[PDB]
RNA sequence: AAAUAAGAAAUUA
């Protein structure tokens, strides 16, 4: 490829491999089991 | 080196002493090491103009050799 | 380079074998083997 | 900095503040402990002499290095020439010492002598 | 480059102890001195206060002064020494000169031909190199002289 | 993931048992299969990569040994150091955690003095040579390098050799302390009751052992006792007596018992005796106390007129110099006194004074790290305010800092004491080697507290790349497949 | 414990929506870390909320992803399924620090602020010195001087 | 120009003794303050078959009471 | 027993005659000592071998992990004798002026130090702040230690500029000036977002407001 | 409590403690008279009279 | 405001209108895209061994 | 608030209680760490908190945030079922009991 | 009372 390429185009930018670009994605992951239906008291 | 791995039965990896020799070899490993000292310094009046050191390695060996020589006579 | 550096093989050679292979190699070549090389080669013996 | 390089405390006599010398250089020369700089590391020296000796390749001082992959430029002149003492940079200062300076440096506005020969 | 506050919270909605907040004149603030400016209780604005306590220029004031306290306190607890009054004659070669008067010139070097720049201002000497001159009628020597340490002896820091 | 292939290699220290469940662990610190030959080609056997530093008696620790970690046992932790540590060393040693020490070349030092003076009539010539007459070192450094840590060790070699030994972990328990009596005996001298009495207390447990055998040659036969008691024949039997008592008597009681035991340490000229007090600096200048003012010494009417200010105004009154403190007075008389070359002071400064720029605010009281910290704001030069010889100390080099961080992150994983299963979210060793020694500065006590604050790291990138890589590859490989 | 005085609780959702400014600045967790580190103890419910929080912090000026309408709002559930956890893990651990904050207390003769348990020392609200003579919550009248939960050597 | 008792004074700033010299301060008296404690600890010994705590005050310190 | 000092291995060997010719050719640094030569030769050993583990531990890590013009390159703007370049950094628009020196280190112990104070110190050993300030010698892919620098405060002076937005003018003036520098740099840099300046400030106070800033009085219905 | 707190600066034994490490009771709980059992006797003092809580 | 509903959230102007668009988010990690980028490379050739 | 004062008294305090060899306290409080620190489930699809329904009160009012607090002082750390403690629960992380903490450390030797 | 150097994210006419 083009020297010019590999000089300006070979960096993380919303164009090539961008980190999300976006609010309120998924931060933690952990594999856990389901807690029941409605563990919340409804209350007062 | 030689004389060091002679009076301590061990290369770099109850003893103080290589065990088992005679009195005899005891001795005889103390000639051999004022033998070296002797030859050392010979050596190195010789050349003294341009100058020579004894290189770390074997002024400790000397050392470590006279070393074991003591402990075997302490235990004897 | 094989005497400082640590190697990473998925099966790691021993010392000795890669030390004989070497020797060998160089053997072979009818070199004439300049007094360094010996040198260091003994030193590879001195402490194995 | 080159007003500093040519500074002489003699000849600032009858001057205001323009008879001050660069605040931050003056004052950490003034600086006791600045005085002392630093060995390159031990495992500096070693590192580097490791590259240089045994595996052939010196390591380039980060201006030495070309950073164009389409380029090739002639090194700068300052490139491994400019060297480390604490007493000249980066400017390090005591505080005492640094308050004296700017309240003197205030108060001596209106001492210049205009009228000289 | 200190961390602690020089400034007196603004007057606001009351606040309350609750996590990240505390009340204004709380005693945890400025050691404790807000014992001062406090007006305790449920105030009932109409008939009772008293108005400096609330005045955010007045308050401010106090408050600075109380900083200026500390500074000149921590000040005077790091002298160890007292200024003397010594003839010229027989004082060091390094104030054998002309030494302008505080803020007067430009922040003065001691001995710059002899390596050393520092303040001469903030240069302290040792009660016992002075001792001659400043006791000369104890003949005996009152301070017995510093004992300095040899930088060429071999000792445990050289290795041996 | 050879998790549950995974055996426990067998139980021999404290320190091995400092291991978590894999589970924890697992991914932070990795396991590998390594086939070697019994009975079959391989049998895979499932080891850790890491394992904690090796733990080391003081006679074991060699030349060869400079720079690395080494770990103590925690009832040899409890053996030697019943007085405390020095000021900050333990925050590295909580209750699950190995007790690791950095064996630095000083430590090294120290460790051959030491080794020397357990026969001292010997080797007279070479200890005095080693000091240059003086009676031990002081060491001084910045805040917050090894030297707390330094006295620790030494005081570890000293007891592990048998030699009898003073420890004073902290000298801020005595020049500023809780309050201070006069000296019951010595006229004109005063104490800190509180660390005296705390001080005989584990100096007698510390030194049992030689403390029984000594054999009083000052000290009155008469002592005052409660029905049932014992007049002691021992040192020990002596510092016992001191500290057991129902208060107020332990009191009087203390003040006779530390005149006599330095008296009693004076008078020794063949056994060779170890001081180590941190923060000897303390020592050498005023006591933060005050002389009482001379009208609580005269009796008084009415405040109405006795011509007396105590009740209207404070006014400070000369300090009392620590050379005044009756403890410090013993130490002092024999560092002065010459004909004493049994005994060997390796001593210790501090710097943990609060931090002052020229202004200060008030401290908030939520965020203060200095709130336990000293107010002294006063140079110390150990050259001049000292009889001992200087030593100094700096931060870490490299190699140092290396060991040390090493120990504190992987062997902080394996005691379950780190990231653990969440080890992906924090950046790989080097990263962390390379970023918190730019925060740190390789001060010892900065590499502790920014180890700590990496929780919080906002701008680290690393993880977060790796992990976007693995993935392309991942759906790559996928692709081929497909 | 300098702050003594009655005070007002805050809802521990309302306390963590206050993000990078309280409940999860740096100054602040890294203590709480500190204490957990030196009673031996592995620090995971602070870890995971730190996880959090920081991406949360990372992205705070980013709009959220474009979504397309649905009627199953499969969606909608997932991420609040989402953020519901997230609250929970961070429940844990707001639980965790006023839990071990306390014992800690306990351990170190310290005395909590006006109307605030102890668990093994003041079961009911410890309280002494109120601005309110009764004990608030008990209506029962309290002693002078201020109560003492800890025997008296130091 | 009129002599040297108008030579204005210079002001050193002169130490506080130093720890070395404060060492010493810890010696004063050696010899009389040995052989007095001799007598406070009998002093001493003796005030303590009465009472359970001995102060100071009765031992070397003088409080005046009226 | 006893242990050996003189070197161990091979490789003990061979670094050890290496130091033993650096200390014939009197270079900086070099210890004199053959006791110190060995500590040293011992430790980098040890440092090379520490980093072989963490280098392994990578590798078996990577398996359980869980899942047109283009940029303006310029030439350097140094000065010619000190070698020294110039950036600045802002942030509320006035608050927050700085100014960053900043020159190569040839002996490799860079340091950093804002307003004479060195930069542990100044930021109150917060790790969130100083980080900021690392990052361009980061995202620049150099070594920290190689740069000396001296940051200047030429806005509102404060006792206590240890805050995230202080700190971001901070890392702005550092990347500029390291920037004007080492020309090609630029590129990584403004990708990255660090030379670019978010213009934000606190509102003007205005006696209106209650607060001074944000807040309207109460209102009630007539 | 203004007297004792200054008579325990100048007791000097001390020394910097009595603002710093010792608290004090706050000022209208320090102004019960000797013997005072439950805290509601701040506020059974008499109103009567003018004195700023300076009055038992 | 006075007596009247506040309005929705997107009826007022852009909370970060004022910051620049490569701050949110900000792309930092940068050093590492080169030496992924000649991994992957690498790999390539490695996969190819296996077939070839 | 956890001021780093109480953290220095904590250091000592914990340094005091390793040096006489206490272990109970450290017992208790390991006990509590694994009774509270266990990770929490992931809820199922359908269960979030309770909002408080608009056009019942006007935006500014009280009655807002006396929902938010009732709320949550129902439902306690005790009621908290979406965190499985127990004697039951598996407990994968941590150490189940004294026996096997390093100060056993004797009667884990062969 | 507030989406403005702060940190809040999903039920238009
Ligand atoms: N294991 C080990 N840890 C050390 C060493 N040096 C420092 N540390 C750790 O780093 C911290 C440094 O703190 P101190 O050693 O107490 O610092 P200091 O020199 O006494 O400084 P000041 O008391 O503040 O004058 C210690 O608490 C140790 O945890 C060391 O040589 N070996
Ligand atoms: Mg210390």
């Amino acid at each position: 490829t083009t020297a010019e390429h590999k000089q300006q185009d070979q960096f993380y930018s919303p164009e090539n491999q961008p980190i999300s670009l976006h609010r309120n994605n998924i931060s933690y992951m952990e594999d856990v089991g389901r807690s029941v239906k409605n563990p919340t008291v409804p209350g007062l | 080196v030689y004389l060091r791995t002679v009076a301590t039965g061990r290369r770099y990896e109850g003893t103080l002493f290589a065990e088992g020799y005679d009195f005899d070899v005891w001795v005889r490993l103390f000639s051999l090491v004022q033998e070296v000292r002797h030859d050392m310094e010979k050596f190195m009046a010789d050349h003294t103009l341009q100058c020579v050191e004894p290189e770390f390695e074997c002024w400790e060996a000397l050392l470590v050799t006279l070393r074991c020589a003591l402990d075997f006579c302490v235990v004897q | 380079r094989m005497v400082d550096a640590d190697f990473d093989d998925q099966r790691p050679v021993s010392e000795r074998r890669l030390f004989l292979s070497l020797l060998t190699m160089i053997s072979y070549s009818g070199v004439l083997y300049t007094s360094d090389l010996m040198a260091q080669l003994m030193e590879m013996v001195k402490y194995s | 900095m080159r007003e500093f390089a040519r500074f002489d405390p003699r000849k600032s006599r009858g001057n205001g503040q323009k008879g001050f010398p660069f605040r931050d250089a003056y004052l950490t020369k003034m600086n006791e402990a600045n005085q002392k700089t630093p060995p390159p590391t031990l495992e500096t020296i070693m590192d580097r002499a490791v590259r240089e000796h045994h595996q052939h390749a010196r390591i380039l001082s980060p201006l030495e290095v070309q950073r164009d992959v389409g380029r090739l430029e002639p090194i700068p002149s300052y490139a491994g020439k400019i060297n480390a003492d604490r007493s000249v940079f980066p400017f390090q200062w005591k505080t005492e010492d640094w308050y004296e300076y700017e309240v003197a440096k205030v108060r001596n506005r209106r001492f210049v002598f205009e009228n000289t020969e | 480059v200190s961390t602690g506050e020089f400034d007196h919270p603004p007057f606001q909605f009351r606040q309350r102890h609750t996590f990240n907040t505390t009340p204004l004149h709380d005693a945890n603030r400025f050691g404790g001195r807000t014992a001062y400016l406090r007006e305790i209780g449920p105030v009932n604005i109409k008939k009772q206060g008293r108005r400096f306590k609330k005045d955010p220029r007045t308050v401010q004031f106090n408050v600075d002064v109380w900083c200026a306290q500390q500074t000149l306190r921590k000040r005077w607890k790091q002298r160890d020494w007292e200024v003397i009054e010594i003839p010229f004659r027989l004082v060091p070669r390094e104030q054998q000169r002309v030494i302008p008067e505080l803020y007067t010139d430009i922040p003065q070097m001691t001995d710059p031909a002899r390596n050393d720049f520092s303040n001469i201002r903030n240069k302290v000497y040792d009660r016992e190199e002075l001792q001659g001159v400043l006791f000369p009628a104890a003949g005996a020597m009152l301070y017995p002289p510093l004992q300095r340490v040899d930088k060429q002896a071999m000792t445990l820091d050289k290795y041996l | 993931s050879l998790a549950a292939m995974y055996m426990r290699p067998p139980v021999t220290c404290y320190t091995d048992a400092c291991e978590a469940p894999v589970a924890m662990w697992d991914g932070a610190i990795p396991l590998k299969e390594t086939r070697k030959l019994k009975n079959g080609v391989p049998v895979r056997t499932v080891s850790r990569t890491y394992s904690h530093p090796p733990q080391l008696t003081p006679t074991q620790l060699s030349f060869n040994d400079i720079n690395s970690m080494y770990c103590v046992g925690n009832d040899e932790l409890i053996q030697f150091f019943p007085e405390g540590l020095g000021g900050r060393v333990f925050q590295t040693m909580p209750p699950g955690h190995p007790r690791g020490f950095l064996y630095r070349k000083e430590t090294h030092l120290l460790n051959l003095f030491v080794d020397k003076v357990q026969h001292w009539h010997t080797k007279r010539s070479v200890l005095s040579s080693l000091t240059n007459g003086r009676t031990g070192f002081i060491v001084d450094g910045p805040t917050g390098c090894g030297k707390s840590a330094l006295m620790c060790q030494v005081v570890h070699f000293a007891r592990s050799r048998n030699i009898v030994t003073l420890y004073v972990p902290d000298a801020k328990v005595w020049t500023h302390g809780e309050w201070c009596w006069p000296s019951t005996i010595l006229p004109g001298f005063f104490d800190a009751p509180d660390a005296a009495r705390s001080f005989l207390k584990y100096f007698a447990v510390a030194n049992r052992a030689t403390l029984t055998s000594w054999k009083l040659r000052c000290t009155p036969k008469d002592l005052p006792t409660e029905q049932g008691e014992r007049q002691p024949q021992n040192l020990y039997e002596l510092c016992e007596w001191g500290h057991r008592a129902v208060a107020p008597a332990s009191i009087d009681r203390q003040s006779v018992c530390v005149k006599f035991l330095m008296d009693e340490l004076s008078e020794e000229k063949k056994l060779p005796v170890v001081i180590v007090v941190d923060g000897w600096n303390l020592f050498s200048h005023e006591t933060h106390f005050r002389y009482p003012h001379p009208d609580f010494l005269r009796g008084l009417a009415s405040f109405n007129e006795s011509s007396t200010d105590i009740d209207l105004y404070p006014q400070e009154l000369p300090r009392i110099p620590a050379s005044r403190l009756s403890f410090v007075r013993g130490l002092n008389k024999m560092i002065l006194s010459g004909d004493d070359p049994n005994k060997f002071f390796i001593t210790c400064t501090t710097r943990d004074f609060k931090p002052f720029d020229g202004i200060s605010g008030f401290p908030n009281v939520e965020t203060d790290r200095f709130a336990n910290s000293l107010d002294e704001y006063a140079p110390y030069d150990p050259e001049k305010d000292s009889h001992f010889h200087p030593i100094q100390i700096g931060n870490f080099d490299e190699y140092e800092y290396r060991s040390f961080l090493r120990f504190l992150i992987n062997s902080g994983e394996l005691a379950g004491l780190g990231w653990g299963p969440l080890w992906h979210a924090s950046s790989d060793f080097e990263r962390k080697l390379y970023k918190i020694g730019f925060l740190s500065g390789r001060n010892p006590q900065g590499v502790v507290d920014h180890y700590h604050q990496e929780l919080v790291w906002r701008y680290d990138y690393q993880r977060t790349r790796q992990k976007q890589y693995l993935l392309k590859r991942r759906m790559e490989g996928m692709s081929r497949g497909a | 414990n300098t702050f003594l005085t009655s005070s007002v609780a805050t809802p521990p959702i309302s306390v963590i929506r206050t993000g990078p400014k309280w409940w999860a600045d740096p100054e602040r967790m890294v203590r709480q870390k500190l204490m957990y580190f030196t009673l031996g103890v592995d620090q995971l419910p602070l870890r995971r909320t730190a996880v959090i929080q920081r991406d949360l912090q990372r992205f705070h000026m980013c709009k959220p992803p474009p979504r397309v309408g649905d009627s199953t709002g499969y969606k909608r559930s997932r991420a609040a399924q989402l953020n519901t956890w997230y609250r929970r893990i961070q429940y844990q651990e707001y639980h965790m620090q006023h839990l071990f904050t306390r014992h800690v207390w306990g351990l170190l003769r310290v005395y909590p602020g006006n109307t605030t348990k102890i668990q093994g020392k003041a079961d009911d609200g410890y309280v002494g010195y109120d601005s309110v003579p009764f004990h608030r919550y008990n209506r029962a009248p309290l002693p002078f001087p201020a109560r003492e939960l800890y025997e008296r050597r130091k | 120009q009129l002599g040297e008792e108008y030579w204005p004074s210079v002001e050193l700033k002169v130490r506080k003794p130093s720890g070395q010299s404060k060492a010493h301060y810890s010696l004063i008296d050696n010899e009389r303050i040995e052989k007095r404690s001799r007598e406070l600890y009998e002093k001493y010994r003796d005030a303590k078959k009465r009472s359970l705590f001995v102060t100071p005050m009765e031992t070397w310190l003088e409080v005046k009471g009226m | 027993m006893q242990k050996l000092l003189s070197p161990r291995t091979a490789r003990h060997a061979r670094l050890f005659r290496l130091a033993g010719k650096l200390a014939d050719s009197g270079s900086p640094g070099v210890p004199k000592s053959d006791g110190e030569r060995l500590v040293w030769v011992n430790s980098h050993v040890r440092r090379d071998k520490d980093i072989s583990l963490s280098q392994e531990e990578e590798r078996i890590r990577e398996l359980m992990m869980p899942l047109q013009i283009g940029v303006r390159i310029d030439e350097a703007e140094v000065d010619p004798e000190t070698g020294i370049a110039v950036g600045r950094g802002c942030a509320d628009g006035e608050k927050y002026h700085f100014t960053a020196l900043l020159r190569e280190n040839r002996d490799h112990n860079g340091i950093i130090t804002v307003m004479g104070k060195p930069l542990s110190l100044v930021l109150d050993n917060k790790a969130w702040l100083m980080e900021m300030v690392l990052m361009p010698f980061d995202e620049a892919n150099l070594d920290y230690r190689d740069f000396d620098a001296h940051i200047v405060s030429e806005g509102h002076a404060m006792p206590s500029i240890a805050n995230e937005i202080a700190a971001f003018a901070l890392r702005m003036a550092v990347a500029n000036a390291l920037v004007k520098l080492i020309p090609l740099t630029r590129i990584p840099l403004k990708k990255s977002g660090l030379l670019s300046v978010d213009r934000r400030r606190e509102r003007g106070q205005f006696p209106g407001y209650l607060d001074g800033k944000k807040v309207k009085r109460r209102f009630a219905k007539r | 409590h203004r007297p004792v707190k200054r008579l325990f600066c100048n007791i000097g034994l001390m020394g910097p403690q009595i603002t710093t490490k010792a608290r004090w009771k706050p000022y209208r709980f320090a102004t019960n008279p000797a013997g005072t059992s439950k805290a509601e006797r701040m506020y059974q003092r008499d109103k009567t009279v003018y004195t700023h809580g300076h009055n038992d | 405001r006075r007596g009247k509903p506040r309005p929705r959230a997107g009826m007022f102007p852009d909370k970060y209108r004022r910051v620049p668009m490569l701050l949110k988010p900000q792309q930092g990690g940068q050093q590492y895209f080169n030496h992924f980028l000649i991994r992957s490379t690498n790999d390539r050739l490695t996969q190819q061994d296996v077939d070839n | 608030r956890l001021t780093y004062d109480h953290l220095d008294q904590l250091q000592q305090w914990t340094m005091r209680a390793t040096l006489d060899g206490r272990t109970e306290e450290f017992n208790r409080i390991r006990d509590l760490h694994r009774e509270w620190s266990q990770h929490p489930l992931m809820p199922v699809l359908g269960d979030v908190e309770p909002k408080f329904p608009l056009n019942l009160f006007k935006q500014n009012h009280r009655a807002k945030k006396r929902f938010l607090v009732r709320w949550h002082k129902a439902n306690t750390p005790a009621n908290w079922l979406w965190m499985p403690r127990g004697p039951t629960v598996v407990t994968p992380l941590h150490r189940t009991n004294p026996t096997q903490y390093p100060e056993n450390w004797k009667q884990m030797v062969q």
